[PDB]
């Protein structure tokens, strides 16, 4: 199996 | 170097209960050792956690793909990553080593403390009792609690300060998950 | 719960470190080599049973690194306060001579996630058949890290963990020798 990335969110430039 | 230093630090995290049956989710961001935002899936939207958070908070919120994405992990990311490991990590079970060895307070004392070693096993969870001729000894019982050994082993080291009379036997008993009867061993005074 | 799965990972500046991470229940399940761009398994049969592709790990950094650019502007750069570590030496398992063992330096609670370690023997730096974990997870979000040295016991040496870092007036020095 693959773990999975949870992707991070780009804060407020 | 005394330039200062700045940490910008991010945790996803997936909480399980009875299996897979109940799971909560909880991203949070992180500067300098303080939470200012997160998303919890009891909530399903960001929420600042301080002031400095706020505006990431909003204008996360006001991405629907991104929140959609959130409100799906505990399916797509948490019950899906416990599945991938499952084997080797949840169902990891490993035989704890236990021997007992006598010991001193302090020095120049005769052998007034008895250690029960249980080392090498996995999961954390433990229970180490004391025993002097077939009755438990709950008084002088020190340990080092749950050490993590940082490999996926643990150890502890549980102690009896007593004084040995001629005969005694003493016994240290250990429960693990790793096995479904009472580990004993048996020390004797010489 | 009964478990819990973390994916921490961290952006420094001005170092320009970052890290990736996967916890289970405390244990680490790998990190990502950002030098080598490489998944590394904690226990080497991990990597026979899951796989975990790094790109993923990398794309979270270059977003950190973006993040920590915004916090620290509307922070007006406000630096992170040091929090000294916790350091403990110990053996995985009871020392007899002549008996291989393995020394543990554990170093726990502190911030940032920068430290410098050295074993000693009899007050010489040693190097041989050591090993390390990376900056590993904590619930009040502070860092613990281990060190070990594989060693033959004897009553002819000591030994010292000898840590540094930018919360310490002076480098921190965790000893031991053989128990009588
Ligand atoms: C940063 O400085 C600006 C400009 O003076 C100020 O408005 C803001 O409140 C400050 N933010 C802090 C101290 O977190
Ligand atoms: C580690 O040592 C290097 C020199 O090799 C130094 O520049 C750095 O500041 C040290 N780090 C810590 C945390 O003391």
């Amino acid at each position: 199996g693959v773990y999975a990335t949870r992707s991070s969110a780009v804060r407020l430039r | 170097d005394t330039r200062p230093r700045f940490l910008e630090y991010s945790t996803s995290e997936c909480h399980f209960f009875n299996g897979t049956e109940r799971v909560r989710f909880l991203e949070r961001y992180f500067h300098n050792q303080e939470e200012n935002v997160r998303f919890d899936s009891d909530v399903g939207e960001y929420r600042a956690v301080t002031e400095l958070g706020r505006p990431d908070a909003e204008y996360w919120n006001s991405q629907k793909d991104l929140l959609e994405q959130r409100r799906a992990a505990v399916d797509t990311y948490c019950r899906h990553n416990y599945g991938v490991g499952e084997s080797f990590t949840v169902q990891r079970r490993v035989h704890p080593k236990v021997t007992v060895y006598p010991s001193k307070t302090q020095p120049l004392q005769h052998h007034n403390l008895l250690v029960c070693s249980v080392s090498g096993f996995y999961p954390g969870s433990i229970e180490v009792r004391w025993f002097r001729n077939g009755q438990e000894e709950k008084t002088g019982v020190v340990s080092t609690g749950l050490i993590h050994n940082g490999d996926w082993t643990f150890q502890t080291l549980v102690m009896l300060e007593t004084v040995p009379r001629s005969g005694e036997v003493y016994t240290c008993q250990v429960e693990h998950p790793s096995v479904t009867s009472p580990l004993t061993v048996e020390w004797r005074a010489t | 719960e009964e478990h819990v799965i973390i994916q921490a990972e961290f952006y420094l500046n001005p170092d320009q470190s970052g890290e990736f991470m996967f916890d289970f229940d405390g244990d680490e399940i790998f990190h990502v080599d950002m030098a080598k761009k490489e998944t590394v398994w904690r226990l080497e049969e991990f990597g026979r049973f899951a796989s975990f592709e790094a790109q993923g790990a990398l794309a979270n950094i270059a977003v950190d690194k973006a993040n920590l650019e915004i916090m620290t502007k509307r922070s007006n750069y406000t630096p992170i306060t040091n929090v000294p570590p916790e350091v403990t030496v110990l053996t995985n398992s009871p020392v007899e001579l002549r008996e291989p063992n393995v020394l543990i330096c554990f170093i726990d609670k502190f911030t940032p996630p920068v430290v410098n370690v050295t074993w000693l023997r009899n007050g010489k730096p040693v190097t041989t058949g050591v090993s390390e974990t990376v900056f590993l997870p904590r619930e009040d979000h502070l860092f613990r890290k281990f060190h070990y040295l594989p060693f033959l016991p004897s009553t002819e040496d000591v030994y010292d963990c000898r840590v540094e870092h930018w919360g310490l007036d002076e480098p921190l020095l965790k000893h031991w020798e053989f128990d009588t």
